[PDB]
């Protein structure tokens, strides 16, 4: 009988081996997507275990589709997910930065420096990088649509949608602008709920557009209703328009001859009463999240009203925002204010072999749908991901109007500033400070490597240029492998994205540098 | 850790490094030590070990117990190795070495756990061991008189102290006298092969005897052997290395004849060759014939006709002992059997001992050899008696080399501990802690003695420490009186080299164990 | 230096701090490590001491070569620089005789 | 099963090779694909040869509908995306208590 | 002879086995002690990952089979429950006490004598701590609280950011202070709702001057912000009325069925109207709200939050002055909702936190509450931050309740070791050795601290012991009692002036628990393990 | 109380000291003495019914079915198939008594069993077994001297 203190399946690993393994796992996770950064990035094919294919060069999707066992890799993937959710851009940048900082930390860990000293130096460097990034930023007039389009372009030159840049930029800007809302003194954007992206395979990409309204994949319940209404008055509902069982047990007991017919006639009369209550407002369109009975269809049809049933709650909320209506769950309490006027056209048309319902002429709509036409499902999925990145960048700029030079200029300027600041420490912790300062050069190096030009010569020239006084905006032209001034090239990124990337990478390094013991195999004990 | 598609070492390689593996090594050494812990002292206990074949070996010797244990721990094998080394160089103290080494390791384990550099511990052990050896050499008692009576008494006391831990300790005076006499009858080299150890089942221990001569078992008598006389009063022994039987002249020999006369001549030639050898032996005047090679039935009957004694297939070492005792020479040819090469003993006799027949060559006045005939009720009884006598014989030989002794019962080690503590109290303090730990570790043997005897070790140790501090050198543990006593005046004597070698070997083993920091075990190949 | 108990494929105890012996008694499988081991053994055969120096210097050189390859230099440039530096060190060494 | 686990966190989807269990030779050779279902410590699902009623191109929708036909899948529950988490532990609450 | 279906271990074997198990548990967590300590990172063999430094958490996650190791594990859990700090320290102290006591037993000292010596040593150590090593916080101000919080958060993932985290913790604790009957100000920690959400850096963590809810409005038509909120806390669902099991509807005349069905929802309509007619703006319920009542709230332009946790609702009601209402029934048998049942707050909003939304009740009146929103890099870092934050909150609560603190950095252990070594000579003969071994065992904490810093543990602890011996011998050198360890430089330092403090209750409870566990384990000398 | 020891180290690393230490048994201290005394008592009690003129024979069967009806204690113990080591010691004691004398091969076993049976109750009261052995040696010397005293000579 093998009596042990811990269970048999429990395995404990400790020592410098654990730190080396964590840092190597982070390095390898970085190397997964090292080649997917910059305007000359190459896309990757991911075979979903559910059978689908994901074709993208977005860092977050690639790292999400990968299943790993080493928990440091899981930490890095969670870092990617956090960066994607917080700002929507800079996933590959933050992954690469975390890998580089962990490498330069392993440098000192191989010597006799305690990890806590490295942690303190990293935190000091993070404070200094935040300060410098705020210092070298510039303001933006959000009123100028040209500058906003340029920012979105700089955000989408690295994706497959870059070939149609003006179209995508205009789509994203219009969607973000018209989804912007303000009520009760609170300002919101809410790209997730409203600003829906509906993709229909086929057609051409240049046909994609953002509608001044909401489009749903629904058809009229009865063919006799109108499929084209000029200025509809839309009424939205949640409750079904059919006779339904009560909550409590309500068994009847029939002992007379005429009670059965009376019961059925009462059901019909209740349906007619609901339809009359709806009709009293004189609308043109009735939308219900639930079923609409055939008798209800008849009674609405007699009043020349188009009825659509079984609509998702999110779609109904989007329609309410677009046409300025309020969902009412009890028709007898329907008010004039609830009737949705503001939609300028409703039209059901057939696309391909399937009917679609358009409400696409709203005046001042607070919700919209983005119609994507493309070659196939995977192309449209990648286009939707690129559009999501563009909208996230636009909302970040709208929330914070600060911009920072891109294409390696920010990283090099911050590295030079921290290198100059480190000259007056004279402590044991200045070496990790300098190392993590120059670790930011991995972004210009990766841009040059993906471009194809020589890394060492270009990087040395860039460092020499940045050693001058007013050269904070000098970066790398990722398409030609030459040094340019990004106030001339025009590549700019929101300050929020850079700040989030730096913070997340530094704290990833900090989190993974505090670990020196790994135990595994124990049950969940839940 | 990462898969590293092409791994560096062979798959299955096990590695352990750092403080944890050193602590594990110390624990393994402790485990090895506690296997022989209760075998130490006059209140020691034997241990029974059964191998795979089912044969049991009952022993009190620490080296034997450790050898019989199938130790596979790389750090733990060092204790077995130093036990074997102590057995080889000295022959006694095979348990003390293990106890001392393990106690050293245990005492310095706490400092290892605190991250102390092992080189400092190694240096401290080297310094302490050098000082202890010098102190032992200084305070060891020697007599500058070379009195034969005093020397014999010293050897007897040393043998008694060596023997007072085994199952023959009841007859320790008897066996010590026997061993001392046997060793003094060795000539100049004290060869162990010149002392015969014969084990005969049956009879009491006090029935065991030492033959001032040589004795060996009867060896496969042929027909006609019972007709030879079995007692002589001044025989001349003809030690021979000769096959005395009718046989082919040579392996490659071939005889080709073409006449019946030549056939008869060849047959008669063979018979006459054998008879010429036998007559040459007989005419030499010898009465007892011993041959390493077989002696046939024809020769046996020929000797029986002449009232002679013959015994073939005698073991070679038995023949050598007979030569040493009687003073002849082993002859491969019988052509020149002069009086020079003929042995001589006062009395030869064949007697029965416990259901076996033994040939006795007694009365040798110039014998440089002996023969122990041990009696007992079981095979393991004779084996353990032989092991105890071997320990005593080794001790007596070492004492013959130099009669420098120290008191036993832990007195020498308490004195060494006091001296080492006093020395350590006058050094900076990083080495002081380790030297004090060494001095405290030196107290293990008296504590083990008290624990085995069922005493209270703490009170006895306190009394011993006070006695040594206040003046008094040879105060150890008095097992019988439940107290402490002057062990030098109680004749609990011990050769100095025993403790010297014990300390040296224990220190070397401890330093070697402490030095190692990484253990790598390459996978077993061909498990089969 | 600290002794190492190395147990080979035949359960023969090898406690030592000699680099050549440790590397001989280790089942090294990686071919590059095999080349390093052969270089150390050649040093042992030619001179008799310095095997640990050989292996440590080779490891440091390969680490720094990996760093150089990461920063942008090609393999041939690193090799040429290493050869030039080795020649310079061999030239310098006789002047360091005490 | 991977797709269904997200839909129903209550269910405890798991997989196991037939070799380790100790299945018979026939079951191993031509009865391997089977959805064993247990509830209450007793068998509730009696499905073998799932490919016979599912084919080899069945999706999670097909399996979900097929299981819901027999009323074995627990009913879905309304769920929302938490920020990440709220709770840490449950013990003596010691909530706010304004006292004179 | 026994013929017992099981295994038996007796004597030194079982004692050594128990000591080995305790030593293994201690060695598991010995590497996570002190500012130079480093975190561990567990995997729950389903992919789950837990990065932590808390000893109680590590010992709780691990699966343990040996009984003595289990005893140490629930010792860690109890130390966490009763104090909230010093879990690793108490585990290590208990294991070291067991090891040294077993060594004494192996020296043929009877275990009862060792137990008596340990009891005397524990009592005398507690007495000496309470009489010589206590520092009153009355003359320190807020600095003692800040330094205690910083000391608690050292060795945690929030150590470097202590300058900010300590201020946040102290403000949060002082926000929830209340004085009960008999005038003893109690600080109900665990009333500070800790909310985690990955995203911005650590320094962006927010301390809410109010309450934070991890729930959103039930309908998208309701406003997302109300300035002057009149919170109505309810403890019942607002759905269609359904008759109980004892009530059954049987219809004999069809003319009544429509009226029955209409009343089934008109009852809840009337309840909602009664609640809203009092001016309520925010309605929080533990139960659910269906679409009809959600629309009813939507038309009134008021909040409505469903599935609110009971503890959160109780905290909100206590802070805002609202009263929980499990039903609408006055003492007249009617159905009414008085306006006095409404709480108040200066604002109620639904802010966005990393693509997700949560409800903040800002600046409730009639009581001040608090909540902390922790922002990290991922889930694991947020969990470790929450655990460290809870440790700091518990430390601040202990310091503010009992106003005595002791210097940290192993100064207390060294002083206790010196005093007990000097004192053991005046009690008994064998319990003398037991007390000496207790004193020696107490030195494991500074030794582990020094070892974790890769410094010369022997020399540093020797210097600490020399300083404390000089303090205890010379009457006029009594300021040296505060000389602890400075791990950054590896030199002794006056920790009282440096700002390293701990609650006295931590040391006292740790000593008592460790002594009790050592006594409990030391009693065993024979184990019977029955076959299952 | 058996299976030797099992630690697996306090650091969780493997702790292998003796080859096949998991498959080896170990008795320590007084329990071993009690087991040995009980086995020897069983052997002696089996032998004690074949003592004297009214003794009864033992029908011994070997591994080939050969039958040997005998009263000689040494023969019975030699043909007996035993596994306990103390039983083998008893067999060797009978063999030694047979070799030295040829008679009394049964009395020795009964005497040894009685001696160990008394040693059992002596040990239970806390006497070191070495003390018991020394007392037995002293009493044996006294008994041998008395036997020499009361001996009588024959022609
Ligand atoms: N035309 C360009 N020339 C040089 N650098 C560019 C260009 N376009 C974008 N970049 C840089 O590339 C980076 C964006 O890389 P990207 O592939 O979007 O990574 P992520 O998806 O992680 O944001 C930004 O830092 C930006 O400064
Ligand atoms: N009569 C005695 N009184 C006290 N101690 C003794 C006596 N005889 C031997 N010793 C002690 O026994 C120890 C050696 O025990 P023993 O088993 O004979 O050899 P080993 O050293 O191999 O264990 C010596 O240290 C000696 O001091
Ligand atoms: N600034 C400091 N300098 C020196 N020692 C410290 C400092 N801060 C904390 N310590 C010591 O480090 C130890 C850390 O204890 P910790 O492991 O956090 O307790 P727990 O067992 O609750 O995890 C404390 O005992 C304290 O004495
Ligand atoms: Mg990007
Ligand atoms: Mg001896
Ligand atoms: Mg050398
Ligand atoms: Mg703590
Ligand atoms: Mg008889």
């Amino acid at each position: 009988r093998p009596v042990l203190v811990l269970s048999q399946n429990t395995k404990r690993e400790s020592g410098r081996k654990v730190q080396s393994g964590n840092i190597n796992a982070a390095k390898t996770i970085a190397d997964i997507i090292r080649t997917c950064l910059g305007p000359k990035s190459m896309m990757k094919m991911l075979l979903d275990p559910m059978g689908g294919i994901v074709m993208t060069n977005d860092g977050n999707a690639i790292l999400r589709e990968i299943q790993v066992q080493h928990p440091a890799a899981k930490s890095m993937i969670e870092i990617s997910r956090t960066q994607d959710e917080e700002v929507g851009d800079g996933t590959t940048s933050v992954i690469i930065l975390a890998g580089e900082m962990l490498s330069v930390a392993e440098h000192f860990l191989e010597q006799q420096m305690h990890p806590t000293v490295v942690i303190s130096a990293y935190r000091k460097a993070l404070d200094d990088m935040i300060s410098t990034l705020k210092k070298i930023s510039i303001p933006v007039d959000i009123s100028d649509s040209d500058m906003m389009l340029n920012i979105i372009n700089s955000s989408i030159t690295t994706k497959a949608i870059s070939r149609w840049s003006s179209l995508a930029c205009n789509i994203a800007l219009d969607a973000v602008k018209m989804v912007q809302f303000e009520e009760n003194g609170r300002k919101e954007i809410d790209i997730k709920k409203y600003a829906r992206v509906e993709k229909i395979p086929g057609g051409i990409i240049e046909d994609s557009c953002v509608l001044r309204g909401v489009m749903i994949n629904k058809d009229v319940t009865h063919p006799r209703m109108r499929r084209y209404i000029k200025n509809p008055r839309i009424v939205l509902l949640d409750s079904s328009l059919e006779y339904k069982k009560g909550e409590s047990q309500t068994d009847i007991e029939i002992t007379r001859e005429e009670d059965f017919t009376r019961i059925l006639q009462m059901e019909e009369e209740y349906i007619q009463q609901l339809c009359e209550d709806i009709i009293q407002l004189k609308p043109d369109v009735v939308i219900t999240e639930k079923g609409i009975s055939d008798l209800a269809q008849h009674y609405l049809m007699r009043a020349n009203i188009t009825a659509i049933r079984r609509v998702r709650k999110t779609d109904n909320n989007r329609i309410a925002r677009a046409c300025g209506a309020r969902i009412v769950s009890r028709p007898e309490e329907l008010r004039e204010d609830d009737v949705g006027t503001g939609a300028g056209l409703l039209e059901i048309k057939k696309i391909g072999d399937e009917y679609f319902t358009f409400i696409t002429d709203c005046k001042d709509p607070k919700a919209c749908t983005i119609l994507l036409r493309g070659a196939s499902k995977e192309i449209l999925s990648e286009v939707e991901r690129n559009l999501q990145d563009a909208m996230q960048v636009c909302r970040n700029v709208l929330l914070d109007p600060q911009l920072v030079p891109g294409g390696g200029a920010s990283e090099m300027a911050v590295a030079h500033a921290l290198t100059e600041k480190s000259k007056a420490m004279t402590g044991v912790e200045q070496w990790p400070y300098r190392a993590v300062a120059q670790a930011l050069e991995v972004i210009p190096r990766t841009l040059i490597q993906n471009c194809g030009a020589s890394t060492i010569r270009l990087l040395t020239s860039l460092r020499a240029k940045h050693t001058q006084e007013n050269c904070e905006t000098w970066g790398v032209n990722g398409e030609t492998g030459t040094l340019v001034d990004m106030k001339e090239l025009g590549i700019w990124e929101p300050l929020a994205v850079k700040l989030q990337t730096y913070k997340t990478a530094v704290e990833t390094a900090v989190l993974l540098l505090r670990i020196d013991d790994i135990v595994s195999g124990h049950k969940k004990k839940g | 850790m990462m898969p590293t598609p092409v791994i560096l070492l062979k798959e299955g390689t096990d590695s352990s490094q750092g403080i944890p593996q050193l602590v594990s090594n110390i624990s393994a050494c402790q485990v090895i030590a506690e296997a022989v812990r209760t075998t130490l002292g006059p209140r020691g206990m034997d241990k029974l070990i059964v191998d795979g074949r089912g044969k049991a070996t009952i022993s009190n010797d620490g080296a034997t117990i450790l050898k019989l244990l199938d130790v596979v721990h790389p750090a733990a094998k060092t204790l077995v190795d130093i036990a074997k080394s102590q057995d080889a160089e000295v022959g006694d103290g095979t348990t003390s070495v293990t106890l001392l080494a393990a106690e050293f390791l245990k005492q310095v384990k706490p400092y290892v756990e605190e991250g102390l550099h092992p080189q400092i511990i190694i240096r401290a052990f080297r310094t302490a061991t050098q000082l202890a050896v010098n102190k032992i050499k200084e305070i060891a008692v020697t007599v500058k008189k070379a009195d034969k009576v005093e020397q014999r008494k010293l050897l007897e006391k040393c043998a008694m102290t060596a023997l007072s831990s085994k199952l023959i300790s009841q007859q320790k005076a008897f066996f010590a006298k026997m061993v001392v006499d046997a060793v003094m009858m060795l000539d100049d080299l004290l060869q162990l092969k010149m002392i015969g150890i014969k084990k005969v089942q049956g009879g009491a221990l006090e029935d065991s005897q030492l033959v001032a001569g040589v004795a060996f078992k009867k060896t496969f008598s042929y027909a006609g052997f019972e007709m030879q006389p079995k007692k002589y009063h001044n025989p001349k022994i003809a030690l021979l290395n000769v096959e005395l039987e009718l046989k082919a002249e040579k392996d490659n020999a071939e005889i080709r004849v073409h006449t019946v006369e030549d056939y008869q001549a060849i047959v008669d030639a063979e018979w006459n060759i054998l008879y010429d050898k036998l007559e040459k032996i007989h005419h030499s005047g010898a009465k007892v014939v011993l041959s390493k090679l077989p002696i046939g039935d024809v020769a046996t009957q020929y000797f029986a006709d002449r009232d002679m004694f013959c015994a073939g297939r005698v073991p070679e070492e038995d023949l050598k002992r007979t030569m040493m005792a009687c003073g002849g020479s082993i002859q491969t040819s019988v052509n020149a059997l002069s009086a020079d090469v003929l042995g001589r003993c006062q009395v030869f006799e064949e007697t029965q001992i416990g259901g076996e027949r033994y040939n006795f060559f007694t009365g040798c006045p110039k014998a440089k050899t002996c023969t122990f005939i041990l009696r007992g009720g079981a095979e393991q009884f004779m084996e353990e008696t032989e092991r105890s006598l071997h320990d005593a014989i080794m001790i007596v030989r070492r004492a013959i080399k130099n009669d420098s002794v120290v008191a036993g019962g832990g007195a020498i080690e308490m004195e060494l501990s006091k001296y080492l503590r006093d020395y350590s109290r006058t050094i900076p303090g990083k080495q002081q802690l380790l030297i004090g730990a060494y001095a405290k570790a030196l107290e293990i043997i008296p504590r083990q003695l008290c624990d085995n005897a069922g005493f209270d070790a703490t009170n006895i140790l306190n009394k011993l420490r006070a006695r040594h501090a206040q003046g008094g050198t040879w105060y150890g543990v008095d097992i019988n009186n439940e107290d402490i006593a002057d062990n030098f005046e109680a004749f609990v004597w011990e050769p100095a080299m025993v403790r010297i070698n014990a300390l040296t070997a224990a220190s070397e083993a401890a330093c070697l164990i402490v030095s190692v920091d990484e253990t790598i075990k390459n996978p077993r190949s061909t498990v089969d | 230096g600290m002794n190492k108990m190395v147990i080979n494929h035949l359960e023969k105890l090898f406690v030592t701090n000699d680099a050549a012996t440790i590397l001989r008694e280790l089942e090294v499988q990686h071919p590059a490590a095999k080349m390093i081991v052969m270089a150390s053994h050649m040093q042992e055969q030619e001179v008799g001491d310095g095997t640990n120096f050989v292996l440590v210097f080779a490891g440091a050189l390969l680490e720094l070569a990996e760093e150089l390859l990461r920063i942008g230099l090609s393999v041939s440039e690193v090799i040429e620089g290493y050869e030039i530096a080795c020649r310079k060190a061999h030239e310098i060494l006789p002047n360091l005789v005490c | 099963m991977i797709c269904l686990a997200a839909e129903y966190p209550a269910v405890k989807f798991c997989k196991v090779k037939s070799s380790v269990i100790g299945a018979s030779s026939q079951f191993t050779r031509n009865a391997l694909p089977a959805l064993l279902i247990y509830k209450g410590g007793e068998l509730i699902g009696n499905f073998v040869r799932v490919t016979d009623q599912l084919g080899d191109d069945f999706f999670a929708v097909d399996l979900e509908a097929f299981l819901q036909e027999f009323g074995l899948l627990p009913e879905k529950e309304v769920l929302v995306l938490t920020s990440v988490r709220n709770s840490a532990t449950c013990h003596s609450e010691d909530s706010d208590l304004e006292i004179d | 002879p026994l013929s017992v279906f099981g295994d038996r271990s007796t004597g030194e074997t079982i004692r050594s086995q128990n000591v080995m198990a305790a030593a293994s548990i201690a060695n598991i967590v010995k590497s996570s002690l002190g500012p130079v300590g480093l975190d561990k990172m567990l995997v729950d063999d389903i992919g789950d990952v837990t990065i932590t430094n808390d000893g109680a958490t590590i010992l709780k996650l691990l699966e343990v089979e040996h009984p003595a190791a289990k005893v140490l594990c629930e010792l860690a859990d109890l130390q966490d429950k009763e104090v909230g700090d010093g879990t690793t320290s108490v585990v290590i102290i208990a294991a070291e006490l067991l090891k040294n006591a077993d060594e004494l037993v192996k020296q043929k000292i009877h275990p009862t004598s060792v137990i008596s010596g340990y009891r005397l040593a524990c009592k005398e150590a507690v007495r000496y701590i309470n009489e010589n090593l206590i520092v009153n916080t009355d003359e320190l101000g807020r600095d003692c609280l800040i330094n205690a919080a910083k000391t608690s958060m050292s060795s945690k993932i929030i150590g470097i950011n202590g300058d900010f985290f300590a201020n946040m913790v102290v403000d949060a604790v002082l926000a929830i202070k209340y004085t009960d009957i008999r005038g003893q100000p109690r600080y109900p920690v665990n009333s500070v709702n800790i909310l985690k959400a990955h995203g911005r850096s650590q320094m962006e963590s927010m301390l809410i001057s109010g309450y934070a809810l991890n729930c959103v409005v039930g309908s998208q038509g309701m406003p997302k912000r109300i300035v002057n909120a009149k919170i109505a806390c309810l403890d019942f669902s607002l759905q269609k009325t359904k008759m109980k099991l004892g009530v059954q509807v049987v219809i004999t005349d069809p003319e009544k069925l429509d009226q029955i069905r209409q009343r089934e929802s008109d009852i809840t309509k009337e309840r909602i109207q009664k609640i809203l007619a009092t001016g309520a703006n925010v309605i929080l319920t533990t139960g659910g709200i269906d679409d009809m009542c959600l629309k009813y709230f939507v038309e009134a332009g008021a909040m409505a939050v469903r599935r609110v946790l009971k503890r959160d609702l109780k905290r909100i009601a206590k802070a805002s002055g609202a009263t929980i209402l499990s039903t609408l029934a006055n003492l007249e048998g009617e159905e009414t909702f008085e306006a006095a049942m409404l709480g108040q707050a200066e604002e109620v909003v639904q802010e966005r936190i990393c693509d997700d939304e949560l409800i903040l009740i800002k600046n409730t009146k009639a009581r001040t509450s608090a909540s902390i929103i922790l922002r990290g890099a991922n889930d694991f870092m947020c969990d470790e931050m929450e655990r460290s934050l809870h440790d700091a909150l518990c430390v601040v609560k202990r310091v503010l309740e009992s106003k005595s603190v002791v210097p940290g950095g192993g100064a207390v252990e060294a002083a206790l070791s010196i005093y007990l070594e000097n004192y053991a000579t005046s009690m008994g003969s064998r319990e003398q050795l037991a007390i000496a071994e207790f004193a020696r065992s107490l030195l494991v904490i500074p030794n582990t601290l020094a070892v974790n810093a890769a410094q010369d543990s022997t020399d540093l602890v020797a210097k600490l012991r020399a300083f404390h011996n000089e303090a205890q011998v010379n009457p006029e050198r009594k300021n040296l009692k505060w000389i602890g360890l400075d791990l950054s430089n590896g030199k002794p330092r006056d920790n009282k002036q440096a700002g390293v403090f701990e609650p006295t209750i931590v040391k006292v409870k740790s000593l008592k628990f460790a002594t009790e566990a050592a006594i409990t384990i030391l009693r065993i000398d024979d184990l019977i393990k029955l076959h299952p | 109380a058996s299976m030797g020891t099992l630690a697996f180290d306090e650091y969780g690393r493997p702790f292998l000291i003796i080859k096949d230490q998991d498959r080896k048994s170990r008795l320590m201290g007084l329990e071993a003495l009690k087991s040995h005394i009980m086995a020897a008592k069983a052997v002696a009690n089996t032998m004690r019914t074949s003592l004297g003129p009214n003794g009864l024979d033992k029908m011994m069967v070997d591994k080939d079915g050969d039958v040997t009806v005998t009263n000689d204690g040494a023969t019975i113990l030699s043909m007996m198939d035993v596994d306990h080591q103390i039983a083998k010691l008893m067999v060797e004691l009978s063999k030694s008594q047979d070799d030295e004398i040829g008679d009394g091969t049964t009395g020795v076993v009964v005497l040894a069993g009685a001696l160990l049976e008394e040693a059992e109750q002596l040990l239970d009261r806390g006497i070191h077994p070495i003390r018991i052995a020394d007392g037995y040696e002293q009493a044996a010397r006294v008994a041998i001297e008395h036997l020499d005293k009361i001996s009588d000579s024959v022609l």
